RNA sequence: AAGUUUGAAAAGCACUUUGGAAAGAGAGUGAAAUAGAACCUGAAGUCGUGACAAAGACAAUGGAAGUACCUCCAUUUCAAC
RNA sequence: UGGAAAUGGGGUGCCCCCACCCGUCUUGAAACACGGACCAAGGAGUCAAACAGACGCGCAAGGGAGGAGAUAUCCAGUACUUCUCUCGUACUGAAAGGGAGAUGCAAUGCAUCUGUGGUGUGCACACGUCAAAUCCGUUUGAUUUGCCCAACACC
RNA sequence: UCGAACCACCUAGUAGCUGGUUCACAUCGAAGUUUCCCUCAGGAUAGCUGGUGCUAGUAGAAGUAUUGUGCGGUAAAGC
RNA sequence: UGCAAGGCCGGAAAGAAAUUAGAGGCACCAAGUGGGCCUUCUUCGGUAAGCGGAGCAGGCGAUGCGGAAUGAACCGC
RNA sequence: UAAGCCCAAUUAGUGAUUGCCCAUUAUUCCUUUGGUAAGGGCGGAAACUUGGAGAAAGUGUAGCCCUUCCGAUGUAGAUGUGGCCUGGAGGUUAGGACGAAGCUUAUGGCGUGAGCCUAAGAUGGACCGGCCUCUAGUGCAGAUCUUGGUUGGCG
RNA sequence: AACGUGUCGCGAUGGAUGACUUGGCUUCCUAUUCGUUGAAGAACGCAGUAAAGUGCGAUAAGUGGUAUCAAUUGCAGAA
């Protein structure tokens, strides 16, 4: 039976490799929510405690205030302040001084982050506290917080190839920025190329 | 102390010794892979022993299923058969050849007592 | 093989090992627990053979020197001759009863000197020097 | 501010009781009305109840096989 | 640093029908012509010689020094952890036990005895003297002859009372001041029923603080935040308002 | 010694991945300057106005409510 | 941990993971960085293409004390108010009075509005800085 | 190279007699001599004799599948499924 | 069958018929290629550092010390520690040096929150759709989180 | 022992070379090609391959045909 | 003015290019390999070859099983 | 007067099919195992005799339980394993002069296997097993391996 | 048949293994560093019976001092 199907399989990552017992239970709340339940967000807000600590990207208050701005400006007005949800966990950020009175429910805070939200006068939610408030995930804001910028994903290239304005490997920064990263050392790595 | 029913067929029975086993006393009865790039076990000829596969695997219905019913479980003193009692159709006791005898007799003495059986006794008394 | 790795750079080329023919050049702490209750232990055994005197002297406020420090204030071995005539003692007297006297500093600024010709008359104050 | 279903994740792999002896997974455990390693069985974590004669409490009753067994044994064995 | 390659030896050549191995050199000797300072060979040098420029200390953030103490006090106070992990607490009066701080007292032992029986804790300290045995295998050859049980631990805020209870076996000694785990959660384990003296109370919320203040003396730590407070994951579960929103099944 | 067999059974295990689509890397550069000159002007102007339909919307939006 | 290796997980492979065409040797790739422009010259092209030039001038006696400038942004400045210290910035009108050099941050840099007025201390300020703070209830000063 | 590390104790085999004496057979010591100084355990390898399928060689070994007879090995029935 | 059979095992021999000495280099080993009497015990990816990636954990615009002290305690451990340093929150230039919020009016001024478009989870929106009944699969608007592509601004 | 003695040491000298490299099962699973190298008994770089993935993915799918639409100068042919 | 052009855009648009539709897209880390050989088809060099060099696909390598008595490659699988 | 060759045949010009034999192929049937492949239960009820639509919210096992599909070779290599094993540590549970380690094996059983457990020793005499973590000088048939011992040739 | 096998029981050789371990190694620590006043080294010696070794030097397996109590021990001898 040739098939050819050999490297169609992907890699789900069926379980977590965590070992904090108090996210095995998050696990296992919602794989019974995510499983006997017609909710799409039990579904999704149970592939990201699953992912590992690497993927679970931390988003700022900031971030929380600017996209709670972006949703709030276009409601009814007066019909509710939905929640806040990140997989991650959120962070302070001293960028943003007024803070909203907005529920969040991340898998940890920054001990300035809990205290912006409360002293903002929003509550800081939790899991198995969101599992009480729709658990169904009924207006749910669910958030993952920026991954890019991280310093592992701009190394990622080659940083020698044309178009390729990755970071080398270097300790000593002032050490390559010679010869091939010069127009006058018999060749510039083309900082442009169509790709 | 009766067990509980199964289906106990078993796919193979002899054991898979190692390749050239006989030919050296110094060679163990204890599978190794044939790591040869052309030994002929691996590479499967006809006439060779074979290999374990997954696709040797017993039943699981039936796995671990001593011949009188009874998957086996060990015991080393007598609270140890308390805490079989309860699945005294479903495994059966096995004293652990390093209990001496005066506690070997206070334990055979106390699994009649309780049906638990023990695969391990009839002295002038089952 | 290689790729996209950091050049080393590791620098142990030079017979730190030490093998069966190279003496080795390594220092290795593992004594520093040792060493660190053996000076507590001459530390609080040379502060009672020392009493009634403070085991430490005084040492004066001085600033520390770069741009980087030099809003950071510290600790400088002796205070001057200025600050010892600015306050009375003898600097020969001074290095006898406690206080710490070093003959190199400059006093450039009156600022530093006020600091410590005040820090001495404290010490001065809080002394009771009882005659042998 | 402790649960049981946490007081379970710390156990599973770990005990005075477990007794995984092979790959069978018993347990010493008060309530040893089933005698397994699971998690609804052991009142060591719950306030549950354990099957013998007093029948001490902290549903689940699988006494039922549990007990009838119990009196059964001293009966069947008193020669 | 210098041993099993003491020899002076080198390799024949591969000219005369042996390995190429260095062989000592001389005569009369047993081991004139023997192999040298190989893995393979008698006197023969070890494989990665062990040198004590190994890695042998650990660091350990301080937040997860502290904040593993902290869980290991929590489970301290669970009767369930502790009946799990190995201690006798069947008829112990209360977890976590506390006990008036009249025990810095206690001069004798004979009384500090007497104690013990008045919470029946002495059945965790009889486990402890009955499993005295000799270690097994080359420990006993080492400084490790015997073996016993981790037994109750008697935490006390100063370093009083130790005297009445210095030499019964078992039993330790713990100081409020500086709780130490590998005593706290010995063999990894959390549980270690302890004693808790009236006196040791007291400072726990002051040396540890409460979920919104820090420590008097741990500075700047408080006590983390819970991931989720409802704990009790599965009575959620089964609870009205997911049932009300679960997915209806059909057979 | 040259051979490239086996080279085209290579190039069609992972695939010959097809090309991107016009709307990867439609970067217009390095093209004609007075084209993407223009192409740029009206690039600000168009962004004003997506900025600028997005004021009335919010505020449409706040009192029509 | 010994166990957790892969020639300890990988006994009776016979190689531990390097082949048999190709056996594993002692260096054989060259020995350290050597062949870098060589036949090593396609790795450090492509994935270090600066390394191996000359450039700009030598500074020979380096001093990092005097080449310090640690920088701190007007929407950091929050980050060296407590909420105390702000507290008499509520009341009073007293603007915050912030020293950066005792908390690092020689240079005061402008990026973003700055959340809070104040004014700061510091020994350099940007132009674009020293004109956001002047124009939100605010003033930089120069010190040392 | 070489732990004689016998045993708890030398209690280290008195004595009888076969041998020229050794050694052997007996006794005797001791918990063990089947712990007898070349001594705790005593493995593999090889060898010996006793037995056997007493088989049966026409390379050995091995694979699968049976059968012959023999195995205090397991299990089960031993008024029954 | 009633207390020794019956099964399963495994020991031996036999019958049938299957089977080329293992390891190894090599495109190719039964090779007339190399190594191979036997057995016992030894015997080969190890530690250190510097990195990076992944994964686990802590805290998070901070993180962490180290060295050292401090003083309670069997205790080379554990507990505490201001001070500092370190990495980074800001990059760039060969260097002097410089140094990034957005929107509207302007060509600097004043209110001073995703920056643009596009591709885009989840939920709320109404939209009907065999739909047991009506909760969900369909979908279209809203905001779009992450991500990516394009081109703004700014350093 | 001599086309450089012998002993000890540097020294466990270096070896792109030869030999070896110790458990099981499971899940997958190749390459001898590209370019560069005093390179051709070796490396580096792509390809092949595994693992971990991230992600809205009946699509930006295809060693396939159809349909249109281009391209070509080998076979045969013709001198 | 309006055509046409670019960046756009809403109103509106459906198919009366077959199949599989055995899911697309990137990304990261890392080996091993870098001595191939045979073969089909065609074909360069050679007197020739179980020859050297190629193109194509298939194999062997890395793989048995079944049978061509026998055979790395053939025929089936 | 084929068991050769070339053509045909396939139950015999009677009436329309598969003469017949062999596989690691195909079909079907069980059994394993992986896919994280789909499902369904994921705590108490009855079909004549018991098993399960009552065994626990679970990657991984002696699977939570069923049942369903599909795939299953493989050198270099990669990876996983609630996976195997040796020495030692921290825990726990526990044995031992009524016989521990060791050692022997036609001692069975049970795991696909690594291996484990048992019995019985006209063995041994004093230490040591299970489990969770930790740890490493941790697994050997093969290096003209090293050392010790033996053996053939061989009286 | 005998020999050669081959399995089993019992023996022999062998000295692995286990158990033990007054040794090694490693780490740390508290104090003081030989000789012309003849050192280190080696040489020869010395015991009732002593080859080696340990101890000692023709006061020789030790003399003296103190401080301890009845042995030394293969067996003599000896308050
Ligand atoms: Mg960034
Ligand atoms: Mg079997
Ligand atoms: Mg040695
Ligand atoms: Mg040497
Ligand atoms: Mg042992
Ligand atoms: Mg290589
Ligand atoms: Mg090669
Ligand atoms: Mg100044
Ligand atoms: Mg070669
Ligand atoms: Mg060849
Ligand atoms: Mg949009
Ligand atoms: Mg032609
Ligand atoms: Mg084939
Ligand atoms: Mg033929
Ligand atoms: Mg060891
Ligand atoms: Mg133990
Ligand atoms: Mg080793
Ligand atoms: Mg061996
Ligand atoms: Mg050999
Ligand atoms: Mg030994
Ligand atoms: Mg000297
Ligand atoms: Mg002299
Ligand atoms: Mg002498």
């Amino acid at each position: 039976d040739l098939t050819g199907i050999s490297k169609k399989s992907r890699v789900i990552r069926h379980h977590t490799y965590s070992t904090n017992p108090y996210i095995k239970l998050l696990i296992k709340l919602y794989k019974f929510l995510a499983k006997r339940t017609s909710s799409g967000f039990n579904k999704v807000v149970y592939q990201r405690l699953i992912k590992s600590r690497s993927n679970r990207a931390p988003i700022s208050l900031s971030r929380i205030a600017v996209v709670m701005k972006r949703k709030a400006v276009f409601t009814a007005k007066s019909k509710a302040a939905p929640i806040a949800v990140v997989v991650g966990d959120v962070l302070d950020d001293v960028r943003m001084a007024r803070i909203p009175a907005m529920r969040v429910c991340a898998l940890r805070f920054s001990k300035s982050a809990r205290q912006s939200i409360v002293a903002a006068g929003g509550e800081c939610l939790t899991f198995d506290q969101l599992a009480m408030i729709a658990p169904t995930g009924k207006n749910t804001y669910l958030l993952r917080g920026r991954k890019s910028g991280r310093e592992s994903v701009r190394h990622f290239g080659a940083s020698g190839v044309p178009g390729s304005h990755s970071k080398p490997y270097a300790t000593n920064r002032g050490k390559e920025t010679k010869r091939g990263r010069r127009t006058g050392r018999s060749y510039k790595r083309k900082a442009f190329r169509h790709v | 102390k009766p067990t509980v029913s199964k289906a106990i067929v078993k796919k193979r029975t002899k054991r898979f010794t190692r390749h050239r086993y006989e030919l050296f006393p110094q060679l163990s009865s204890s599978w190794r892979k044939p790591r040869g790039e052309d030994s002929p076990v691996r590479r499967r000829y006809k006439g060779q022993k074979a290999m374990p596969n997954k696709g040797y695997g017993s039943d699981r219905a039936t796995k671990y299923i001593t011949p009188s019913g009874f998957r086996s479980f060990p015991i080393n003193n007598v609270e140890d058969l308390y805490m079989l009692v309860m699945q005294n159709r479903k495994y059966a006791g096995v004293i652990s050849h390093t209990v001496g005898a005066r506690k070997r007799k206070a334990i055979a003495r106390k699994a009649m007592e309780l049906d638990v059986r023990l695969a391990n006794g009839n002295a002038k008394l089952r | 093989p290689k790729g996209n790795n950091a050049i080393p750079h590791v620098h142990q080329k030079k017979h730190w090992n030490p093998c069966s023919s190279q003496k080795g050049n390594v220092k290795v702490f593992l004594n520093q627990p040792a060493q660190k209750h053996r000076r507590r232990r001459l530390r609080l055994l040379k502060a009672k053979k020392v009493f009634p005197r403070p085991l430490k002297a005084l040492r004066p406020q001085v600033n520390c020197p770069t741009v980087r420090h030099n809003m950071k204030r510290r600790l400088g071995r002796g205070f001057s001759p200025a600050e010892l005539k600015a306050a009375g003692l003898n600097p020969q007297y001074a290095a006898t009863i406690g206080i710490r006297v070093d003959s190199r500093r400059k006093n450039k600024s009156e600022e530093g000197m006020n600091v410590n010709v005040q820090r001495l008359k404290t010490y001065m104050s809080k002394l009771v020097l009882f005659p042998m | 501010s402790h649960s049981v279903d946490l007081q379970w994740i710390l156990v599973r792999q770990n005990s005075r009781f477990l007794q995984k002896r092979g790959g069978i997974r018993m347990s010493n455990d008060p309530f040893n009305n089933n005698g397994n390693w699971t998690k609804r069985h052991c009142g060591f974590l719950n306030e549950k109840a354990a099957v013998v004669k007093p029948a001490k409490g902290g549903l689940a009753d699988v006494s039922f096989r549990r007990a009838r067994r119990m009196a059964c044994i001293a009966s069947r064995t008193a020669k | 640093r210098l041993s099993g390659m003491n020899h002076s030896a080198h390799s024949w050549g591969t000219g005369r029908a042996v390995a190429r191995i260095p062989r000592i050199s001389g005569g009369g000797t047993s081991t004139s012509g023997a192999g040298a300072f190989g893995n393979m060979c008698r006197g023969g040098r070890m494989f990665a010689p062990t040198k004590i420029f190994r890695r042998w200390h650990r660091k350990i953030n301080l937040h997860q020094k502290r904040f593993a103490v902290v869980s290991a006090l929590a489970a301290s106070s669970v009767p369930s952890l502790v009946m799990s992990r190995g201690h006798r607490i069947d008829n112990v009066p209360e977890v976590p036990l506390v006990v008036e701080d009249s025990i810095q007292g206690y001069e004798k032992t004979k009384e500090a005895m007497a104690f013990l029986k008045a919470i029946a804790a002495i059945d965790d300290v009889n486990r402890v003297n009955d499993s005295r045995e000799i270690r097994a295998g080359r420990g006993k050859m080492r400084n490790r002859r015997y073996v016993a049980r981790r037994g109750p631990m008697l935490v006390m805020p100063n370093n009083k009372g130790t005297r009445a209870f210095r030499n019964i076996f078992g039993l330790d000694l713990a100081n409020v001041s500086a709780l130490n785990l590998l005593h706290l959660a010995p063999g990894g384990h959390v549980g270690r029923f302890v004693i808790w003296t009236k006196s040791a109370f007291e400072q726990l919320d002051k040396i540890f603080g409460t979920f919104t203040e820090a420590s008097a003396v741990k500075k700047g730590f408080t006590l983390p935040a819970p991931m989720l407070t409802n704990t009790d994951v599965t009575r959620i579960m089964q609870s009205e308002e997911v049932r009300r929103v679960l997915k209806p099944k059909k057979l | 010694n040259h051979t490239n067999h086996n080279q085209s059974s290579k190039n069609h295990r992972n695939g010959i991945k097809g090309p991107m689509p016009l709307h990867l890397h439609n970067s217009k550069r390095g093209s004609w300057l007075p084209a993407l000159v223009n192409a740029r002007r009206v690039r600000k102007h168009n962004q004003k106005a997506a900025l600028k339909k997005r004021r009335e919307r919010i505020a449409a939006f706040a009192a029509k409510n | 941990p010994t166990r957790f290796k892969k020639c300890r997980h990988q006994r009776g492979s016979t190689f531990c993971g390097y082949g048999r065409v190709g056996k594993h040797r002692k260096h054989e790739s060259g020995r350290g960085n050597a062949g870098g422009m060589h036949h090593h010259r396609i790795n450090f092209d492509k994935y270090h293409p600066g390394y191996f030039g000359k450039l700009g001038m030598d500074h020979y006696h380096r001093k990092k004390n005097p080449m310090w400038k640690p920088t701190i942004n007007l929407n950091n400045l929050s980050r060296l108010i407590a909420a105390e210290e702000a507290a008499k910035a509520t009341k009073g009108g007293t603007l915050p009075v912030v020293d950066l050099q005792s908390s690092g941050y020689a240079k005061l840099l402008g990026n973003g509005h700055i959340q809070v007025p104040c004014i700061v201390k510091a020994r350099y300020v940007s132009k674009l800085a020293d004109k956001k703070i002047r124009k939100a209830g605010g003033a930089v000063v120069l010190q040392a």
